[PDB]
C-alpha cells in the first residue's frame, strides 16, 4: 500500500517536499507516480504524471523526481493557493491504482498556537 | 507452437481492447469481458526488453566510411570495397535473419501466455466444469460476479461449489 | 473538458442509487473512465473502471457484485449502478477520466487520471 | 543549425534505430547499412478477427 | 454460466515476416529500419561543417582569388563541396597527394 | 521439447511413407494407416519457408577476391589478409552456429506438430476413449471406418456414441 | 514458456542438491528426496553441447592486429582502423544477442525438463491420484516404499491398486 | 581419512540389524556415502547410498523398503538400518565414500569410491 | 551388466592386463571407469579413479586405458604385493554404479 505524512506545513515563499512510499517495496519509474491536488469543494487536479511531467496550465512552482526509492513532490516558493490536499497515485500492473492516504499541506499564515 | 492461438481458439476478440489476454464471462447478471492484467503487463516487459536489446545493443564509433583514391591505385580502393560490401553483407544476412526469428519466437511466446492462461483455470476449475471447446468452460453450478471475479483473480475456493456442482453432474 | 456529477444522495440501507457524470468538451468514445470514492476518514479508494470501447470492465474486491459501470457514447455520459448498499458506502465520489496511453496498441492505465469531477456525496444510514 | 549523429550525402539520420538503407557512405555514428527493403519486428500477435 | 478464454484483435493491416511463414498480420510492429532523412546537412559532435561553396579544397587551401566570402573557421567536423566545383586551381597543373590532403583536412581541432 | 518424439511415442512407423504425422485405426473391418494431409502439408510449408529464408537471404555482389603485392608492401598483404580471414571466421561461426540452433527448432516444431495432433484427438474422444499409451486410444464402444473417420476429419460425434460408452464405462 | 518453473511449481528446492528434477515423497515409513538421474544426465548433456558448442567453434588463424603507418599514410590508418571498428562492432553484437538468445533456450529447456516429468507422473498415476495443487500428487491408497519407487522408476502398476484406490475414492 | 565399520553379526531370519561406519580424518557433511555388498561367490553390489546434505536418498530394487541409510554430522557416523533380513542378504558389507566431484552446481557421483571400509560380515541363518 | 576375467596369473616383473566391458554395449571416457583393488582383510582401495587418472599414493606401476570399446588396467612389473582381486566400476548414468565380478590376479 502507499504510505505518505499526515500533514505538513510550509512557509510562503518556502521549498517543501512531500514524500510517497511503498509499504513493502521501492518506487520507480515503473510506477508513474501520479501527483493530484485536491482543494475543498473542487475536482481534484492532475499536478503530476509520470515521474516529473507536468501540465502546461499547472504553474511550474511544482517538480517532482524519484529520490531514494521515494516519490517527491517538490513545492518551490508555496503561494497561498497551495494549500490542499496532495495524493499520490502509484501503478500496479493494474486499473487498479492505490492511493495515499493524502498530505495536508497548511501555508501558514497566522502565528503557530 | 503451443496449440491455443489458431489452435483451440480459432479467433481474436475485438472487443478486447485494454490487454493481450483475457476472459469473456456469462451470467444471469450480465455478460463481458475482463482483460488479465499481470500477465498481459509481464508479457508487455518482455516484449520491450527484447526490443531494447535489439536496439540499444548496436553502439558504434565515430567513423567516415568513404575514401578516395586515384587511377594509380586501384588495387587499394578495390580493397576498400571489398571491406564495405563484406560489412554490408554480413549485416544484410544477420539483421534479416535475425528479426525473422525473434518473430517467430514472439509468435510462440503469446501463444504459450495464452495456453497457460488457459490451463491455469482448468486446475482450478476441475470436474466443477466443463469443457465446451472453443477453449473454454461452463459451470456445473450457479457462478455470480463473485465467483467470476475469484476465478480470474486466483482463488476460485473449489470445496465451496463441489456439492451442488456434484448433483448436477451426476445426471 | 469538464465532468459534472450527479443524482446521489441520502438512502436507506439495502437500496440502490445511479450516479451519473457527463463529459463537456470531448467525445468518451476513445477515453477510459474510473470511479473513486473516499470515505470520511479514509484516503482515495478506487471503486471501479471501464475501458476505452467500454467492452472492459473492473471492480475492486469490495464492491464486486453489487456495482455496475456502464457508458453511453449517444449522451456523453458514465454511469455507477449501486445495488444493495451497505454502511460502508458512505462516501464522496468521484468521476475520472484516464489519460491516454497506448502501449504496443493497447489502451494503458498508466499515467493516471487527467480530469476529475467535483464529486457527489452519498450517505447511507439504517436510523 | 541541427544536431545529428550521421550525415548522409543527401541528409542526417536522426537515428536510435540499429539499421539504415538510406545511403552506404555516411559520416558519424551511424546505423549498419543494409540492402532489405523492410525490416519490421513483430511486438504484439497474429490478427485473426 | 461459462467464462471463456481468448486473445486480442484490432483492424491492423500490418505484417511481417516469419522464418516459418511470410505475410503474417499481427496486431502491432516495430521498425527496425530507417528509411528516411532530414533533407539537410547539419552540425556533427556540436562543430559545425567547412561549407565550401563553389570551391574545392586545393583551391580554398591554395587561396583561389574568387574564394574570399569564406568566413573563417578555426575547427569543423567534416566538409561539404559540390559534386563538380568549379573554381579550384585557376592555374593548371597537378597537385601532388590530393587525396592525402583532403583527407588530413577533413577535421581540424 | 514436448515430449511427444522420443517420449510417449517412442518409436516411428515405416509403413507411413505420404506423410510426416498419421492415425494407425484398428476396427472389425481391418487396421490401416492414414497421414494427416493438413499438418503435414503445413510443416512442409514452414520448412520450405525455412531453408529459402537461409539460401535466399545470401545476396551478394560481383567480387574479386585476391589481391597482388611486391615485398616492398607487405603491410598490405597483411592488411589484405587479416581482412579475409576474418571475414571467414564471421562466417564460419555464424552459419555453424546457426544450423544448429536452426536444426534444433525443427526437432521441437516436429514434436509440437505430433503433440497438438495427440491433444486434439484427445479432446475430441474425451471419455468415450481410454488412453493406453504409445500415443493410443481404446474406444468404449464400436467404431466403424465411419467413426474413426470423423476423428481423422475433425467431427467425431461425441453426444452420439455417449450413452453407450457409459454403459461399457460403468462396467 | 512451459508453466512448470515459476508456474504450477513456485519454488526451488535446497535440499535436492545431487540432481536439477527429483521427487519428494511423503509415506508412512518417512519422507525423503530423490534426484531423477536419467533427467538430469540427459540434461547435462545437452547443456554441455551447447557450452561446447559455443566455445569450441571459434577456430581462428595467427594474426597480429596493428599496423603502423606514416603520417604520409592517412587513409590506410583509417581503412585499418575501419576494418578493426567493423570487426569489434560485429563481434560485440553477435556475442551479446547470441548470449542473450540462448540464456532463454536453456531456461526454456529446463521448464519443459520439469513439465515433461510431471505429465509423465500424471500419466502413470490417472485417477489414482489427486491433484493437490503445487504441482504434484496424494495417493488415494497406501503407498509404501515399494509404489513410490516404482513410480519414479516408470512401472507404476495400475491395475494392482485401482480397486483400493476406487473404493477409498468414491466416498 | 579412514572409515571404520562395526555393528554386525549372526542375526535370524526376519530380524534387524543396525550397521554403523565411522570416519575419522574428514567431515561427512560435504561428502556422499554409500553401502555395498558382497556375496559369497558373487561380484559387489550397490545396496544404498546418501547425498552430502542426506535429503537424497537411493536403494537398489532388492533391498527397497526394507534398507535406511541415514548420517549423524555430529558423531561423523553413517547408519544402514536392515530390516526384515532373508538368507539372500549374508554379505561382507563395505561403507565407502564417493570422490568428491561437482558438476554445474551439483554433487555428483561419477568418480567412484575413494575410500573405503574394511567391511563388516552379516549372516542371516533361519536355522 | 560388467564383465571382466574370472582369474589371470602374471610372472613377477611381467606386465599384464586386466579387461572390463558391457555386457551389451561400448565402454567410452563418458563411463569414467574405475578400478578397484581388494587384499583379504583390508579396505579395497581405488588404484585407478576416471579413464586413466591415478592417485598419489598408488604406485607408478599402474595405467588405465580405453581400447577396443573395453576399459583397460595395466600392471607394468607386477610384484608380489599387487597379488589380490581387481574390480572394475563403471558409471551407468546413475548413482547405482554397477560392478564387475572381480579379477583375481596370480602372481606366480
Amino acid at each position: 500500500t502507499v504510505i505518505q505524512e499526515p500533514a505538513m506545513s510550509v512557509s510562503p515563499g518556502g521549498t517543501v517536499t512531500l514524500t510517497c512510499a511503498f509499504s513493502s517495496g521501492s518506487v520507480t519509474t515503473s510506477n508513474y507516480p501520479g501527483w493530484y491536488q485536491q482543494t475543498p469543494g473542487q475536482p481534484p487536479r492532475q499536478v503530476i504524471y509520470s515521474t516529473n511531467s507536468r501540465p502546461t496550465v499547472v504553474p511550474s512552482r511544482f517538480s517532482g523526481a524519484i529520490s531514494g526509492n521515494k516519490a517527491t513532490l517538490t513545492i518551490t516558493g508555496a503561494q497561498a493557493e497551495d494549500e490542499a490536499d496532495y495524493f499520490c497515485g502509484l501503478y500496479k500492473n493494474s486499473a487498479n491504482i492505490p492511493f495515499g492516504g493524502g498530505t495536508h499541506l497548511t501555508v501558514l499564515g497566522q502565528p503557530k498556537a | 507452437l503451443f496449440g491455443a492461438i489458431a489452435g483451440f481458439i480459432e479467433g481474436g476478440w475485438t472487443g478486447m481492447v485494454d490487454g493481450w489476454y483475457g476472459y469473456h464471462h456469462q451470467n444471469e447478471q450480465g455478460s463481458g469481458y475482463a482483460a488479465d492484467q499481470k500477465s498481459t503487463q509481464n508479457a508487455i516487459n518482455g516484449i520491450t526488453n527484447k526490443v531494447n536489446s535489439v536496439i540499444e545493443k548496436m553502439n558504434t564509433q565515430f567513423t567516415a566510411v568513404g575514401k578516395e583514391f586515384n587511377k594509380l591505385e586501384r588495387r587499394m580502393e578495390n580493397l576498400n570495397k571489398k571491406v564495405d560490401d563484406g560489412f554490408i553483407d554480413i549485416w544484410t544476412y544477420n539483421a534479416e535473419l535475425l528479426v525473422l526469428l525473434e518473430n517467430e519466437r514472439t509468435l510462440d511466446f503469446h501463444d504459450s501466455n495464452v495456453k497457460n492462461l488457459y490451463e491455469k483455470v482448468k486446475s482450478q476449475l476441475k470436474n466443477n466444469a466443463k469443457e465446451i471447446g472453443n477453449g473454454c468452460f461452463e459451470f456445473y453450478h450457479k457462478c455470480n460476479d463473485e465467483c467470476m471475479e475469484s476465478v480470474k483473480n486466483g482463488t476460485y475456493d473449489y470445496p465451496k461449489y463441489s456439492e451442488e456442482s456434484k448433483l448436477n453432474r451426476e445426471k | 473538458e469538464k465532468l459534472v456529477e450527479s443524482g446521489g444522495g441520502l438512502v436507506q440501507s439495502g437500496g440502490s442509487l445511479r450516479l451519473s457524470c457527463v463529459g463537456s468538451g470531448f467525445d468518451l468514445s476513445d477515453n477510459a473512465f474510473t470511479w473513486v470514492r473516499q470515505a470520511p476518514g479514509k484516503g482515495l479508494e478506487w471503486v471501479a473502471t471501464i475501458s476505452t470501447n467500454g467492452g472492459s470492465t473492473y471492480y475492486a474486491d469490495s464492491v464486486t457484485g453489487r456495482f455496475t459501470i456502464s457508458k453511453d457514447n449517444s449522451r456523453n455520459t458514465i454511469y455507477l449502478q449501486m445495488n444493495s448498499l451497505r454502511t460502508e458506502d458512505t462516501a464522496h465520489y468521484y468521476c475520472a477520466r484516464y489519460k491516454v496511453c497506448h502501449r504496443y496498441g493497447l489502451s494503458c492505465y498508466y499515467y493516471g487520471m487527467d480530469r476529475w469531477g467535483p464529486g457527489v456525496e452519498v450517505v447511507v444510514s439504517s436510523a | 543549425e541541427c544536431d545529428a549523429k550521421c550525415q548522409t550525402p543527401q541528409g542526417a539520420i536522426n537515428s536510435s534505430l540499429p539499421f539504415q538503407n538510406v545511403h552506404p557512405v555516411t559520416i558519424g555514428e551511424c546505423p549498419k547499412y543494409v540492402r532489405s527493403a523492410k525490416l519490421r519486428m513483430v511486438t504484439g500477435l497474429r490478427n485473426i478477427p | 454460466d461459462t467464462i471463456c478464454i481468448g486473445y486480442h484483435a484490432n483492424n491492423s493491416t500490418d505484417t511481417v515476416d516469419t522464418v516459418l511463414e511470410k505475410n503474417v498480420t499481427v496486431t502491432h510492429s516495430v521498425n527496425l529500419l530507417e528509411d528516411s532523412h532530414n533533407g539537410k546537412l547539419c552540425l556533427l559532435k556540436g562543430i559545425a561543417p567547412l561549407q565550401l561553396g563553389n570551391c574545392s579544397v586545393a583551391g580554398w587551401i591554395l587561396g583561389n582569388p574568387e574564394c574570399e566570402l569564406l568566413i573563417s573557421r578555426e575547427s569543423w567536423s567534416y566538409i561539404v563541396e559540390k559534386p563538380n566545383p568549379e573554381n579550384g586551381t585557376c592555374y593548371p597543373g597537378h597537385f601532388a597527394d590530393y587525396e592525402e590532403l583532403r583527407e588530413q583536412l577533413s577535421s581540424v581541432s
